[PDB]
C-alpha cells in the first residue's frame, strides 16, 4: 500500500508498513508506469485525468469523496461482492463508494484479484518503440517546448537519443513535473511523458529513499527548550519547507535548502511535497535527511510536520512561544500573538514549488500571523506579492513599548510574501529573512555569520547592504569581525576605530537589550 | 507568427512589438537612465560578455537571481548590483525609488538571460504598473516577451548563434 | 485610404522613433498635445497613453506611405516621371513686388502667392515657418493670419521645422481656409492627415498645400559648429543660400561660402532616407534648381495648384515664363541623385521585400526581377 | 534559413491553399501523414490538429521562398543569370546504354545518372516518378531502390505529382543516401527541408536533387478532356512529348500533335504564378530545349552537381559535348517568357510591396524605383 | 494592428488569420457543404442582397435573430431556414446532426451580418468543440473575428462603403 500527495503521509502516520510514491510531479509517470493494480481516489491534487490513465493501465478505479466521481456510478449501497464483480469483469472501469468502510474492503479484495489479472501487461515503451519514438521526433523549434512549464529541451534531447545518447532524455524526468502538456501539441503523437521515464527508468527504480513520518504538533518541552535562544537568536530560525513540486528545476533544489539549514542548526521544519522531496536524496555517506538528523523541534533537527494540513502546526508553535515563553495571553488575542510573531520569532516559510490554491491560502494564512514566505519563481502567477521598501525610512517605524517612542527598524523581515528565482539566490534570501528587531548581539550575530557566509557561498559576494543589520561590533561574525570593522570603515564610512575596533557611528540604531518592539499602540506601556 | 515562450501567455489586447536589433539599441541609446536586467540564463553561451560590454557603456546592471556571480568570476562588478527580480519590479515601478546610485528612477528596463515565466511577469508589472512617469521595458533576450513594449522574436536555443548575432548587433547599437 | 494601417505610440516608437527615421515633421505631436512633447527633434510620452490606435502613428509619414494611392486620390493619375513626380506643368517663375522679391529666398513665389491668396480672401490663414528672436536661426511654426505676418517668414531655414505643429495650431484656432507650406516630408504628412479614414481634424479646412524642394535639412548643433568654424555667429546672419555646390552665409560684412559637400556631415539622420526630393504630393512645388538667379522653378501638379499660379499670373503678383529642356534636366538630374543615395540608406535598415512567396533584401530586387 | 516564418495549417491555408497557388508539390503531405490528405491536388485536414508551428507552412514552397539566401546557402553565391539562376556550365549529353537512351524522354540522363549512383553505391533510393496502373498515366511518387525500378521511372509525365511524398516515405523506411528528382516546384520544397531551421526530418540523407526544366503541368481532366477530342484513349498512349511547337501523342499506330499553345488552357492553376523555369536550386538541372532530338541540356549548378557530371561521364553513361551559343540564348528565352508571363499573374494577387515606409502595388514598383 | 470589436476579446493564443476576400470566397467555393450563417445586421446597408447572392449560388442560410423577417421581404426565403444562433452551435458541433436538409452536417460556416460579441462566441465554440469532424468557421462580416478561423480585418460602419466593396469580391470568387 502506498500513496501519492498528502494521503501518502497520513495513511504512513497511521501504518509505518505502508509506503510513499512521492509528490505531485510524480503522480502522472507512476500512475503510466501500470505498477497499480487498483487506484483509489479521495479528494485534491488528483489527476482529473486520472480514469483516462487508470483505465490505459487496466487499474480499475475507486472514487470515495463527492468532489470528484468522474462520472462514475454512485455503488455506495451496493453489495462488496457486486462491486468487486463489476470491477473485476470489466464492465465498469471505476465506481464511486462513498461508504470508506466498503471502500476499503472493496479496495483491499479487489486489489488481489488484479494483481494476477495484470500480469503480462506493458505499460512503457519498449526498446524498439523508445527508438522508433526519438528517431520519428522532427526536433520542432517551438511546439513542445513551448507548451511545457519548465521549457525543458524535449526534441533536443531525442535527437541526441536517436544519436545513442540517453543522458539528456533522463535529466529531464526528474525537472519534468508531469503535466502532460508537451505530448497534446506533438503531431508525431510522441508519449513524451513515457519517453522519459523509459530513458530515466535505471534511475527511476533506484529512487529509494527514507522519510519520517508526520509527526504533527510541537511538544511543550521543545517549546521551552528553544524559546528564548529563537527569539534571541542564538538558534538562527525556524526553516519551514513547504508547499507543491512545480520547481523550475527538480526536486534537488528543497534537499539542499534543508541540508544546508540543519546544517547550520536552524529548526528545520517540513511537510506535504516538500517533505517528500527532500528524502529522496543521500548524502556521502548514503543517508537520507530523515536518516541523518532527530526529529526534535530543535536547532539542527529535520521534521516532518506531516501532510499539508498540518501546516498549521507550525502557526501553533509560534503562538505556544509567545503564550509559554513569553507568557501571553492567547484566548481570542490575535492581534498581539502576530505581532510578538512578526517582531521576535525568526522564521521563514519556503514554498518554492508553491502552485495550488491551498498553496495561497497557506502562505496567506502564514503571512497574517507575521511569518515571512519566499516562493518559487512560478509564485509570480498568483498575480500578488507583499514586499518591502527598505529604502523608505517611515515603512519601518516600529514603537518601543516602553515609553511610546518610535523606532526605524532594520528591514527585518525585509519581504512578507516574495518570489525567488533560483536556489542560489533563496538561500541567502531565506537567512535575511530570518533577522529580527529583537536579535540580542550574540543572536544576530550567529544569524549574520550564516547570511554573509551563505552569500558570499552562493552568490560569491556580501550583499551590498549587509552593514544594515550592525548596531554594534558584538553583533559582527568573530572570525572575520576584523576584517569587516576595516570594510566598514573604508568601503561604506561608517566612523570605526579600528585601534580599538569599537565602531562610533554608521548603525541604523543603537543597540539596547530593553527595547521592546512592537507595531500595536495599545501594547505600549 | 509571434511564438511566447509559454503558448498560454496571451495576457491581453497589447502584445509587445517585433523590433530590430538597432532598434532595441537604439531605445536603450536614447534613454537618459537605462537599466540592464539579467537573470540566471546570462550564465550561459558566453552572453555575461555582453552584458558587461553593455555595462561598460555607462549602463548599470540589475544582477538578478544568482547572476552577480558570473559578475564577480568574470571580474567585472563596478555598476553591478545584486537585487531580487520581485523586489526590483517594485522598486522601478515606485516613482519615490532613488534608483542604485540614489539619482533618482529609470526611464528604460531592458532585460536579458532571464528565466523566461518570472521576466515576462517582472514585464507585466512595469508595463501595467510603471504608467506615470513611464518606464518603458523591452527585451532583447532569446525570448518573444508579449509583456515587453519591444521585443525580438523567438530564438530556440539549437539557434543560439542566431540570438547572439542579433544581441551583438544591440551591442553595437548603443 | 488604401493600404492604410493601424497602430499605436508603441508602433511609431518600434518603426519610427527607435528606427532612426523620424525626420521631425510635427504631426504626431500636432495633434496629440495630450501625450506628445518633443526632444532633439524626436516625439516622446512621459505617461502611459490608452488609445487603441493613436494619430501620432496615422499621420505620420515614416510608418506607412502609399505614395501612388495618394497620388491619384490627390491627382487622378500616377506619375509617368520617377523622378519629379506627377506634374502637369513646369515653369520659372517671380513676384513682381520689390518687397517680396527682396525678402523672398530666390524669386519670392511662395510669398507672393500667400500674400495673394490672403488679400483675395482665399485663406485666412498661413501656416508657415518663423524665426525664434531667442534662439538664433532656431525655426519655428508661424501661424501668419497678415501680408506682414507671411512676409515676416520669407526665406529659407535650413534647419528642420516641426511645421505640421502650426497646421494643427490653425486648425484648432478656427480659421476656415488654410494655406500650408512645407518641405516634402510636411507635405507628406499634410497628405497623410487629409486623406485618412481613420481620424477626422478638420484637415479639409487646409485649401492649399505650398511644398518646397528640399536635398536636406541640417542638425543645429552641426550647423551651428560650422558657424563657429566659419567665425561667424548666427545672431549675425542675414541669410542663408545654397549654389554654384556652396553653402552661402549672408551677412553685412558679405557673404562667407563653403563646399556644400563638407555640409553633408551636418544632415539630419532623419533625411537619409528621405526619397521625396520635388515634394511630389504638393498642389505645387517650389524651388531653386533650373530657373536663373531671382526666379523660382515652380512644378504645377493639383487642379487647384494650376488655378493659384494661374490666378495669380493674371493678377500680376507673379510673372511666368516656360523652361528649358536642358534646366529641366537639371532639376530631374538632382532628383535622381537624392534618390538614388537615399535609396541605398533605406535598403540597410528595410526589412525583406515580398512579391508573394518570393522574398529578397531590397537592395537584390534586380537579381530577382531583372 | 534567413527570412523564415512561423505557421500553422491555417496559415497555409489562408495564404496558399484558398490563395488558389497550390502545386501540388506534396512536402505538406510527405511530413504530415497524421493529418494532411490531398483532394483534387490540394491539402486537407479532417480533425484539428494542435501543433503551434507546423511543417506544412514551414516545407510548403508558396509560403515563403527566399530564392536569393536559398542560392547563398546551397551555391556559396547568387545567380548572375537572371533567366537561368546560378550555374557553373551548360552542357548538352545523353545516355550511352541503349536502352536507357530508347527509354528515357530525351537523352536519358536522369535515368542514366541515377543509375550510376545506385550502380556505385552512392545511393539506396531514387525518389522519381512513375504511372498508376489502375489510373492511366497518373503520376504517383516512385521510391526506386533497383535499376529496373529507376528505369520504369523514365518519361515525362505532363501531369503534376506530388513527388516529394515519396522523399518522405524514403526518410521513413531507412534509406540512407537518397536521390529525388523534381520539377522546379520540388526542388523548392526539397530544399527548403534541407535548409529549414525549423525542423529536421533527416533530409541531410537527400545526396543528390536532380532539377527537371519545366514550363508548365497539366490538370489531368482538363487533359484527359484534350486527349478524348484528339480522339485518343490514355491508356493506348506509349510516350508524350513537348517539341517543334507541337504537343505529340506517341501510340503504336503513330504520333498525334496539336499546336501547344492550345494546351495552355489545360495548365494547373498553380503554375500561373511559378517564376522558376530552370530549376534554379537544384544541383543539376535536365531539359530539352537547345539540344537535338535524343539530347539532353544539362545546367550544372552545385558542386555536388558538378562532380556526378564528371564522374557520370568517366564512367562512360554519359556522353557530353558543348552547346553552341544559339542554343542556350533558346533556353534563355523560353526562361524569360514564362517568368515574365506568371509574374504579370503574381502582381495580380500579391499584396501591396512595402519598402520601409513606402508601400505600392507590386506591380507599380518600378514607377516608384524607376 | 488586427482590432476585435471588443478590445477585451483575447481568448487565447490561436487567432484568427486575415484572409482576402478572394481566400474567403474560395473556401466557400471549395466546401462540400458550406452554411451561411447571418444574424440581425444583415437586414441593414443592403447587405441581405450579398447574403441572397450567396443562397442562389447554391448554398444553405442559417437566419439567425430576427433575420428571416428580411428574407421574406425580400422574397427570398427557398434554402433559408429559421434558427437560434446558439442551438445552430450545438447543432454544428453534433457529428450526428445531418443538417437543416438531412444530409449531413457542414464542413464550413461563413458569417455575415451578426451581432459581434454573440457571434464571436458562437465562432468559438465551433473553433473548440467541432474539432472531429474539423469544421472550417470563416467570418466575411466587417468585424475582426478573433474566434474565426479567417475574417477581415475590422472596418468601421463610417467606412461601410469599403467592407460592402470587400464583400461584394467574396460573392464573385464563390
Ligand atoms: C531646408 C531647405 C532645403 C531646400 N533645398 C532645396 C534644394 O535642394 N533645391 C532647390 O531647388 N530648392 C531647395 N529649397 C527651396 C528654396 O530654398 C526656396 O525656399 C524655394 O525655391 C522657394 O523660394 P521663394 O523665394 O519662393 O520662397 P519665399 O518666398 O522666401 O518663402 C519661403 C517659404 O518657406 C518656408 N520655410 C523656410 N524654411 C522652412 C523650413 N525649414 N521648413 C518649412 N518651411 C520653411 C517659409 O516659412 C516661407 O513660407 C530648400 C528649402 C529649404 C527650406
Ligand atoms: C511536366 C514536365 C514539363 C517539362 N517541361 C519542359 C520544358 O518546358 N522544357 C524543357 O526543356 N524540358 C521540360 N521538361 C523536361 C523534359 O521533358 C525531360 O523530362 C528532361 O529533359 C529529362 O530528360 P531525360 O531523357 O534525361 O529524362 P528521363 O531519363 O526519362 O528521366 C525522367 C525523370 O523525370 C521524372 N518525372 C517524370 N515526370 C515527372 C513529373 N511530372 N514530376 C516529377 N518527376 C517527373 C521521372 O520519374 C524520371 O526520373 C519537362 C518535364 C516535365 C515532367
Ligand atoms: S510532462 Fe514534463 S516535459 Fe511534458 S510539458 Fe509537463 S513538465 Fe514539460
Ligand atoms: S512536438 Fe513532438 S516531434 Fe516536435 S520536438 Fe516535440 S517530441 Fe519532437
Ligand atoms: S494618445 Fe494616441 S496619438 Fe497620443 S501618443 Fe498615444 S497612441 Fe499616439
Ligand atoms: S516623422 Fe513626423 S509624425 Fe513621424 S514620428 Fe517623426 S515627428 Fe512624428
Ligand atoms: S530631406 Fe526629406 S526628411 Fe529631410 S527635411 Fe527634406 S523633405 Fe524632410
Ligand atoms: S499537424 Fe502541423 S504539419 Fe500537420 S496540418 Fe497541422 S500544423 Fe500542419
Ligand atoms: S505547394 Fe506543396 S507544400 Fe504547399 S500547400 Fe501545396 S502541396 Fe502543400
Ligand atoms: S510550372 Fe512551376 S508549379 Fe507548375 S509544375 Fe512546373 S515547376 Fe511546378
Ligand atoms: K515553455
Ligand atoms: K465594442
Amino acid at each position: 500500500v502506498a500513496g501519492i500527495c498528502c494521503t501518502a503521509i497520513d495513511t504512513t502516520r497511521y501504518s509505518d508498513r505502508a509506503k510513499i510514491v512521492g509528490s505531485i510531479g510524480r503522480q502522472l509517470r507512476f500512475v503510466r508506469s501500470g505498477i497499480a493494480d487498483v487506484i483509489m481516489v479521495d479528494e485534491q491534487c488528483i489527476r482529473a485525468d486520472i480514469l483516462e490513465q487508470a483505465k490505459r493501465t487496466h487499474a480499475p478505479l475507486i472514487a470515495t469523496n463527492d468532489k470528484a466521481l468522474y462520472g462514475l456510478v454512485d455503488r455506495t449501497d451496493d453489495s462488496a461482492d457486486d462491486i468487486i464483480t463489476i470491477l473485476v469483469s470489466g464492465k465498469e472501469p471505476g465506481v464511486v463508494i462513498l461508504d470508506p468502510v466498503k471502500a476499503g474492503e472493496v479496495a483491499v479484495r479487489l486489489v488481489q484479484i488484479m494483481h494476477e489479472k495484470r500480469k503480462g501487461l506493458v505499460h512503457l515503451p519498449t526498446d524498439e518503440e523508445f527508438k522508433e519514438y526519438v528517431e520519428m521526433c522532427q526536433n520542432c523549434d517551438a511546439n513542445c517546448v513551448i507548451a511545457c512549464p519548465q521549457g525543458l529541451p524535449i526534441g533536443e534531447a531525442n535527437k541526441a537519443a536517436a544519436a545513442g545518447n540517453i543522458e539528456p532524455l533522463a535529466e529531464l524526468f526528474d525537472l519534468c513535473v508531469g503535466c502532460g502538456r508537451c505530448e497534446q501539441v506533438c503531431k508525431k503523437h510522441i508519449p513524451i511523458v513515457d519517453v522519459i521515464h523509459k530513458a530515466a527508468l535505471p534511475l527511476v527504480r533506484a529512487e529509494k529513499g527514507m522519510i519520517r513520518v508526520g509527526r504533527g504538533p510541537v511538544l511543550d518541552t521543545e517549546i521551552r527548550n528553544v524559546g528564548a535562544p529563537l527569539v534571541l537568536g542564538t538558534i538562527p530560525g525556524i526553516i519551514a519547507i513547504v508547499g507543491c513540486g512545480n520547481y523550475p528545476n527538480g526536486t534537488k533544489d528543497v534537499y539542499i535548502m534543508a541540508k544546508e539549514f540543519v546544517e547550520r542548526k536552524y529548526i528545520v521544519v517540513l511537510t506535504g511535497c516538500g517533505a517528500m522531496d527532500a528524502a529522496l536524496y543521500r548524502d556521502e555517506d548514503g543517508k537520507t535527511l530523515y536518516e541523518k538528523y532527530p526529529g526534535d523541534f530543535d536547532g539542527g533537527c529535520i521534521v516532518n510536520i506531516g501532510s499539508c494540513v498540518s501546516n498549521a502546526h507550525i502557526h501553533d508553535a509560534a503562538i505556544k512561544v509567545a503564550s509559554i515563553f513569553a507568557r501571553r495571553n492567547i484566548r481570542a488575542n490575535y492581534a498581539e500573538i502576530a505581532d510578538y510573531i512578526l517582531n521576535r520569532v525568526g522564521a521563514c516559510g519556503m514554498a518554492w514549488g508553491a502552485m495550488s490554491q491551498k498553496a495561497a491560502s497557506i502562505a496567506s494564512g502564514v503571512n497574517r500571523i507575521g511569518i515571512p514566505v519566499v516562493i518559487g519563481p512560478h509564485g509570480w502567477k498568483y498575480r500578488r506579492a507583499y514586499l518591502g521598501r527598505k529604502d523608505v525610512d517611515r515603512d519601518w517605524m516600529v514603537y518601543d513599548a516602553r515609553d511610546g517612542s518610535k523606532v526605524r527598524i532594520e528591514p527585518a523581515p525585509e519581504h512578507l510574501l516574495v518570489a525567488a528565482d533560483t536556489l542560489e539566490e533563496a538561500i541567502p534570501l531565506m537567512a535575511r529573512l530570518c533577522f529580527r528587531p529583537t536579535d540580542n548581539s550574540m543572536g544576530r550575530q550567529v544569524k549574520l555569520t550564516h547570511y554573509m557566509d551563505l552569500s558570499m557561498k552562493y552568490l560569491g559576494k556580501y550583499p551590498d547592504d549587509w552593514p544594515v543589520f550592525v548596531r554594534t561590533e558584538a553583533d559582527l561574525p568573530l572570525a572575520k569581525k576584523e576584517e569587516y570593522l576595516r570594510i566598514l570603515k573604508e568601503d561604506y564610512g561608517w566612523d570605526v576605530d579600528l585601534e580599538a575596533k569599537k565602531i562610533i557611528s554608521g548603525p541604523i540604531r543603537k543597540f539596547d537589550v530593553s527595547f521592546d518592539a512592537t507595531n500595536l499602540e495599545q501594547l505600549i506601556r | 507568427m509571434n511564438i511566447p515562450f509559454d503558448i498560454g501567455n496571451i495576457s491581453g489586447p497589447e502584445m509587445g512589438r517585433i523590433a530590430t536589433p538597432e532598434a532595441l539599441g537604439r531605445a536603450i541609446k536614447n534613454a537618459k537612465r537605462p537599466l540592464l536586467v539579467v537573470g540566471s540564463e546570462i550564465l550561459e553561451d558566453g552572453l555575461i560578455d555582453r552584458a558587461i560590454a553593455i555595462g561598460k557603456k555607462g549602463i548599470p546592471i540589475a544582477a538578478t537571481a544568482h547572476s552577480i556571480k558570473g559578475f564577480v568570476d568574470a571580474g567585472y562588478t563596478d555598476n553591478v548590483y545584486m537585487v531580487g527580480l520581485h523586489e526590483l519590479a517594485n522598486n522601478i515601478k515606485s516613482p519615490d525609488w532613488m534608483g542604485f546610485d540614489g539619482k533618482g528612477g529609470y526611464d528604460l528596463v531592458a532585460v536579458l538571460g532571464g528565466i523566461y515565466y518570472s521576466t515576462s511577469q517582472f514585464l507585466i508589472s512595469i508595463k501595467n504598473c510603471a504608467t506615470d512617469p513611464l518606464v518603458r521595458a523591452i527585451s532583447i533576450d532569446r525570448y518573444y516577451h508579449i509583456a515587453a513594449r519591444m521585443t525580438f522574436d523567438n530564438i530556440s536555443r539549437k539557434r543560439t548563434d542566431e540570438f547572439k548575432e542579433m544581441l551583438d548587433r544591440v551591442v553595437q547599437s548603443i | 485610404m488604401k493600404f492604410d494601417e493601424k497602430g499605436s505610440i508603441i508602433d511609431l516608437e518600434t518603426k519610427v522613433v527607435y528606427s532612426n527615421i523620424c525626420c521631425y515633421c510635427g504631426a504626431c505631436g500636432a495633434f496629440c498635445t495630450e501625450y506628445i512633447s518633443y526632444e532633439n527633434g524626436t516625439p516622446v510620452t512621459k505617461q502611459k497613453c490608452f488609445e487603441i490606435h493613436g494619430a501620432c502613428f496615422d499621420f505620420c509619414p515614416r510608418t506607412f506611405l502609399p505614395v501612388l494611392e495618394m497620388e491619384r486620390e490627390l491627382f487622378g493619375e500616377v506619375r509617368s516621371d520617377w523622378e519629379l513626380g506627377y506634374y502637369t506643368d513646369i515653369v520659372t517663375a517671380r513676384a513682381t513686388n520689390p518687397e517680396i522679391l527682396e525678402k523672398g529666398q530666390n524669386g519670392g513665389v511662395v510669398t507672393a502667392l500667400l500674400t495673394h491668396l490672403i488679400d483675395e480672401g482665399k485663406i485666412d490663414a498661413a501656416c508657415i515657418t518663423g524665426r525664434s528672436d531667442d534662439e538664433p536661426w532656431k525655426p519655428e511654426p508661424l501661424v501668419a493670419t497678415t501680408r506682414d505676418e507671411i512676409l515676416k517668414g520669407a526665406g529659407s531655414n535650413y534647419e528642420q521645422c516641426p511645421a505640421i505643429m502650426g497646421v494643427g495650431e490653425a486648425l484648432a484656432n478656427g480659421s476656415e481656409n488654410i494655406a500650408m507650406v512645407g518641405l516634402p516630408c510636411h507635405i507628406q504628412a499634410m497628405r497623410k492627415i487629409q486623406l485618412s479614414k481613420a481620424f477626422d481634424v478638420g484637415a479639409s479646412r487646409v485649401k492649399y498645400a505650398i511644398g518646397l524642394l528640399c536635398t536636406e535639412t541640417f542638425d543645429r548643433d552641426l550647423l551651428h559648429a560650422k558657424l563657429r568654424e566659419m567665425k561667424i555667429k548666427a545672431e549675425d546672419v542675414k541669410k542663408f543660400d545654397i549654389g554654384e555646390g556652396k553653402f552661402k552665409v549672408f551677412t553685412e560684412e558679405g557673404v562667407r561660402t563653403e563646399k556644400i559637400a563638407t555640409m553633408k556631415s551636418c544632415m539630419r539622420d532623419g533625411c537619409k532616407v528621405c526619397y521625396d526630393f520635388a515634394a511630389e504630393l504638393a498642389d505645387i512645388s517650389v524651388g531653386s534648381i533650373g530657373s536663373e538667379e531671382g526666379w523660382n522653378t515652380v512644378l504645377i501638379r493639383s487642379k487647384a495648384g494650376k488655378e493659384l499660379i494661374d490666378e495669380a499670373e493674371k493678377a500680376k503678383v507673379i510673372e511666368v515664363k516656360p523652361l528649358n529642356e536642358a534646366s529641366i534636366q537639371s532639376v530631374k538630374d538632382l532628383a535622381s541623385r537624392k534618390k538614388s543615395e537615399n535609396m541605398d540608406n533605406i535598403v540597410e535598415i528595410a526589412g525583406a521585400t515580398k512579391i508573394l512567396h518570393l522574398a529578397v533584401k531590397p537592395q537584390e530586387l534586380s537579381l530577382l526581377l531583372g
